[PDB]
Order: C-alpha cells, then structure tokens, then sequence
C-alpha cells in the first residue's frame, strides 16, 4: 500500500533530533512498556498476528493523522486492537467500552493473574524467534551481479517494496534463500515463499542525484523482472 | 467534529493509553494474557537487551583477527554460537566501515533493529525525519549527528525490507593502543552500530 | 518537493466524504473567511507573493502532522505568515508574540481602517486575475501525438511534477505554449517561462492496472525527454 | 512535549485561528490591508461566485448548437466574452461527457478550481481521500458519489498540475423536453461540472 508509512525518499519531516545514548529514555509512559507486552504476548501465542506481517499492515492500515501523531507505541497499540478484532479475538464493541471505561476513570483497577507456563512460552518465543527462511523447489530467477528492473507495482494490499525503488533499474548483491512473502501472508493468504535478494541501487537511478551514494534494499522475486 | 473533516483531528494520546489498558483487561479476563507475561516482556525489553552484546562484538572482532574473519564470512552462524539470536535476530549480517566504504542502516517502512544483539531502537531511528531522508540525502542527515563525510567517501545505506538485519562494524579508532578487549567493548557506542556515527578517539 | 501534499497514489485516506451541495457550507468560522482576505488582499499587492507559485510552496512546507490536521484554510494562514515574513514584510518575533496576545485573549478588538483606493485595486485584481501565459523565442520541444518520457526528477524545492507521473511514458496531448515556470518562480528566481504541455498517461502505466483510465497531466517542458 | 516527538504534535486549530487574526492586525496597523479590502474579498468568493455561472454555460450548450460548437473550440475566448474570468479563471477548458467517455477534474497537488466559473471547490475536493484516489482508482470514488459506470465507459482523469482549468460539460438528462434554458440551467450541478456525477432526469 501507498501509504504514510512508506515515507523514503520524501522532503518536508525536518531536522533529526539527536539524543545522546545514555539520555535517549526507552519509556516515558507505562503504556509504552504494556504495548511492548501486549505485542510480544499475543505474537508468542499466535493471536492476530503469528509474524510480523500481519503486524505490519495494521500499522500501515492507520489514518495518517493518527500515524504521524500517536507516537511510536501507538502504532503497536493500533495494530493489536486491529488485528485482533479482525480475527475474532476480540469484539469491537466490546472494546470500544472497555477503551470507554479506562477514558473516564484510568485508575479503573487492572486485573491480576499468574500464568507460569504462559510465562515460559513467551520466553521461548523471545529466545527462539521465528524465521522466515523456507525451501521451495524451484531455482531462483536471479542471479548475483544481473542487472534487473524493479517493476513499477502498485499492491493495495501490503507490501516490502518501497515506492522510491519501483520502477527502477538494479542490481542483484545476493540470493539469501526463501522467505515468506509478506504482499501474502499480511493478508493470511499462506506463506508462498519466494526467493528474497538484496538489490543495490546507486543514487544517480534513484533521485538523479551526483553523489557517491547507494541504497542495498531487500526484495521478493516477483518484485521483480529481467531486463 | 464538522463530519467533512474527521481525518483532521487526530487520537490523543490519552486515547492510545485507555486502548492499551482496555486490551490489557480483556485479554487478561478471557484467559489470553497473564501478568507475568507481560511483565517478562518489558523486563526482557527494558533491562535484558542492549547495545552491550554488539559492543563486545566489536571489540572481539578488533582483537581477534580470526573472529572477524569468521564474522565478515558467516556472522548468522557466527552470532547464533554467541548467543545473539532471537525474536528479530534470527538472521543478522554485519558490514564493516572502511576508510572509503561507509554503512548506515535503516528500516525506511518501519523501524526494523535487531533487537537481541543491539536492544531496542533510537528515539530517531523510528521516526519519519531519519526513515524518509536517510536513503536520499544520507550525507545531509550524518552531517546532523556530527558525521561530516568528504564526497571521496561512499555511502552504502541497507534499507531493511526484510526480516534480515544489518549491524555495522566500525573501524578502531586511533588512540586505543594496548586496552583491553574489555576496555575497547566500553568504547563502542550504539550510533558507531547503525552507520551515524564514527567512534572517537579515547 | 516529496512532500505530504503530493497525495496523487496514496492509499488509505479513506471514503471520500460525500455531502450535496447545498449543504457544502464554504465557512464554519470567521478566521476562515478571514483567510481568504488575507491571501486575496496581499496577493493583490505583491505582498509576500504576487503569483500561486510561492503561496504553494508555503504549504507544501508545512509539517506534515499540521498539513494534515490544520483544515484547509489553515494552509493559507500558513502561507500567508511564511511568505511574508521570508520575504520580510512581517518579523517573525512580533507575529509570534501577536499570535500569543489573540491566543491568551481572543476577543481583543481588530484595529478598523477604510482605504477605497486598495478596495479597487483588490477589486481590480479579483475581475482581472493574472495569466501566467508568456511568449519565448524558441520553439516547443515536444509535438503533439509524440511518445516522450517524464523523468526521473527529484527536486528538494517546489515543483508541479506529481510523483506518481515521474519515470513514466505518456503521450503530447496538447502544446499549450510557454508559462511561468513554477520550480524558480515560487523561489522567486525569475519567472523563466518554458513550454507547458497536457500529457496523457494510460492506468497501465501509471500503475499496472487494467481498467479504461487515463490522466492527464500539464507537464513543463523540462519535466520531460524525448525517446 | 517530548523533544524528541514535536512533530506528533499539531496546532490546534486555535492556534491557526489567533494567527490569522495576529496576521489581520499586523498588516492593518501597518497599512499593508484594511477592514474594508478584506471584505470586499470575503463578498465576492462567499456571494459573488457560484456554480450558477458554469450551470448558465451548460445550458446555453445544451440549447445552442452554435454555441456548444464555439464553446468546445475555443473555450478561453468564449467563457471570456462571457465574462467568466479572473483570478483562478484565466484559462478555462471544456471536456465534455460522452456516452463512452466520462471526465472527472482534481488538483492533486491541492485545490485548484476555476473560481470565476464555479465559486469555491466542495469540501471534499480539497481533502486527502478524493485527490490521492480519484487518480488511481476513480471507479471506486464515483461509486462513493452514486456513479457506478460501465467497464466499457473509459474515464480520462484531468489532474491540474499547472493553472490551466478545466470544467466538466455534463449530457442533458432524458426528460427535459420543452424545457426553457433557463430551466436547463437550473438542472446543472456542481458535481455534475467536476465529473463526480451525471444529472438525473427531471
Ligand atoms: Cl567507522
Ligand atoms: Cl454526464
Ligand atoms: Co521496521
Ligand atoms: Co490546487
């Protein structure tokens, strides 16, 4: 999708702030730390989102304004409640009220349980990860050093594939196996892995800009074609 | 709220807070979430992680040839031994700053960091500003944190579009003669380990 | 400029919010009728900026956050204060402590002063409007029915030339003839008149799709190459 | 306001509000404007222009021949003698529907109408959701107006990109006959003259 989220390559965002290291406080709200817990507690168990695909389109799914405003965790709040009311976890009405509830009194008591096991489930899913790395029996269609198009593609739905990248030519720097296609699996349409490379592209094709200056970008085979 | 307009007026961040709660309770009261769980997150998050586990990477691979040898020709298989793996560091690269070859990394669509060998990300790093101009006017952006490279030097940005990460490895700086690998770890800064910054002289 | 303006593409802005006519009201509050005094009664005198070119540029520069929430006489309050305070009409100080002073007290009185004479010249202006049309000595690039290319550009100020068109084959519709050229004008370094075009753009080539849709584009001369 | 986030924070529209007027008594006080000047601007865009003039030229081409012929070949001069000109109306175009071809107007960029012909834009012109989509996807925002049209019916998207104005010239509907122009002229939209519908039978 063509959406917000995809900003490389636009003017207008200003100045980086720079932070030192030791100053630059992970948390300033207890409900950044929750959002952490809820992503990570929901992912381990496979509720809404079982990679980070289906994640990712429920960031990039968020009204701009709210995108560029909620701050950073957010986003991550934003994309629980969509996800999980998109699969049936969770009832939109249901939530709204409770949202209600802790809008007008947030001191509303939050309850408590221990779950031991649960505990020891999601701390394997941290440790372990979950790789999206596949085998597929087909060879790949590009070879390191080719020179290929980057094919000017428009998905409504998601996808990896930056808008400054399409319709650009590049060249192949490795064949790293194959992955999970995301334009797929964010929409729960199954796995179909393809062969992921990384593709460098030089700034005089990107931007028509003079400057000693490259960008190494990671793209799914259908992403694109031979010249 | 003129009904024309409802995409002017964004969600305070009150309401991202009470959302948060109330998923907290109703996930907690149908038997999905626990306490503990996500207590462990944010202990595992906050405090377990950090830019530490890179930091004694890099002192490893200045001292000891073979280890960056071994790290430059295989750093997945190297990190894994190491125990720097996990939920987005399952497949992590390295690439090394020369004196004419500089990295910086980035997730333009996002905020992809490899979480288990750097912790979590820059306040900036997830932000619009670096994300859009990063992979456009790198030398522009390095400039803002005191990076100032000459046009002799090249720029290669890693636009982080798949679940592969990128660390960089910087270069040792001048002044370090004889200090421990320990001593040479406590100099490597997290910028030096995402491109925007070189690592000063003790 | 890849600002938050240049929308052409994007998705996720939602349902367009259909309202009859009748019941479009122009205004809701004062200070956007205020608004369109301002711009019209500046522009009228050169004031801060004597064609479009510069009143859009001011809000292309606008953060996008505030872009996107400030309503739409809220870009021209935006305009209106940067250009005349860039080209030093106002100081940015006095504007800012005067905005403090009607924030603090909204209802502090509006100094009253009649001037006929600026009411026709505003008048004048309104009735007359100004044609960026011009002549040049040389000739136009471009033929109608010719198959060129709209480049791969990416300049950092203003331009005309939506991204979405950019690195893209279309057709010469028409040679309208030479206007003022927005990429200098609005950064008031002359107004350099090229050759203006209307350019046809098929959807498959825009964006790989397969219905009957076409865009047509008014594209300046150096917006574009031959094939 | 954390300084690492300004940009999550916008203006509240009171503060757009207190700007504008700061920016009405600056410029009073100091002779640049007067009361006077910015009402006569306020007049003439919330009184003076309308649609009702593009709806008169609409008719007259549905009840003159000649005229329709003159008004396709030469729009500018022709809205001209009329005296529908001025600023944002230097250069009117005329597009007109077909069975097999319909036309829709936007200004992607921003909010580009031709005042002296139509007054001010709708609401929803100048909004992100129409300009992003009606470029890419038009069939979709017409069905969101009511108009659903044939696959068969191509549609040619005119995105003003400079200050070259185009108006829409929309078919007379069935069940008009006998109908005076004045009367005709009473049928024509707004929408109608930017594409986004046809006009109904009476
Ligand atoms: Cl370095
Ligand atoms: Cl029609
Ligand atoms: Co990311
Ligand atoms: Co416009």
């Amino acid at each position: 999708m063509n959406g917000i989220h995809d900003v490389g390559g636009m003017d207008g965002f200003g100045k980086v702030m720079y932070v030192k290291e030791e100053e630059d406080i992970y948390f300033t709200h207890d409900w950044e730390r929750l959002a952490f817990g809820l992503v990570a507690g929901c992912k381990a168990q496979g509720l809404g989102m079982k990679a980070f695909d289906e994640f990712r389109i429920g960031i990039e799914l968020m009204r701009p304004v709210d995108y560029l405003t909620s701050s950073y965790y957010g986003h991550w709040i934003a994309t629980v409640a969509y996800n999980l009311v998109d699969t049936g976890v969770l009832d939109e009405k249901e939530l709204d009220e409770r949202t209600e509830v802790f809008l007008k009194k947030p001191d509303t008591k939050i309850p408590r349980r221990e779950d031991p096991a649960l505990v020891k489930l999601v701390e394997k899913a941290l440790y372990d990860g979950l790789s999206p790395l596949r085998e597929i029996s087909a060879s790949p269609r590009f070879k390191v050093g080719e020179r290929i198009k980057a094919k000017n593609i428009h998905p409504t739905g998601h996808t990896r594939f930056p808008r400054y990248a399409r319709d650009k030519y590049g060249v192949i720097d490795e064949v790293y196996g194959a992955h999970v296609f995301p334009d797929d699996a964010a929409h729960r349409k199954g796995e179909n892995p393809q062969y992921l490379y990384r593709v460098r592209f030089e700034a005089e094709e990107l931007w028509g800009y003079k400057q000693k200056d490259s960008v190494y970008i990671d793209l799914w085979e259908s992403y694109m074609e031979p010249v | 709220i003129d009904p024309r307009f409802p995409h002017h007026h964004p969600r305070p961040q009150s309401f991202w807070e009470a959302r948060a709660k109330a998923l907290e309770s109703l996930l907690i009261e149908k038997g999905h979430l626990s306490s503990d769980a996500i207590e462990r997150v944010i202990k595992h998050y906050e405090h377990e992680l950090g830019p530490m586990n890179g930091a004694k990477v890099v002192a490893k691979a200045w001292t000891d040839p073979a280890f960056k040898q071994r790290l430059l020709e295989d750093s997945e298989t190297v990190l894994r031994e190491l125990g720097y793996y996990g939920l987005q560091g399952e497949h992590i690269r390295v690439v090394e700053n020369t004196d004419t070859v500089h990295n910086v990394v980035v997730c333009t669509l996002c905020s992809c960091y490899p979480w288990p060998l750097l912790g979590l990300p820059p306040s900036w790093y997830k932000e619009p500003a670096y994300r859009a101009r990063v992979v456009k006017e790198p030398r522009q952006v390095l400039k803002e944190f005191g990076l100032d490279l000459p046009d002799s030097v090249e720029i290669r940005v890693w636009d982080r579009s798949s679940e592969i990460r990128f660390m960089v490895l910087p270069q040792r700086p001048e002044g370090t003669e004889g200090m421990t690998e320990e001593e040479l770890a406590k100099l490597v800064t997290r910028d030096s380990m995402i491109g925007v910054a070189k690592i000063e002289p003790p």
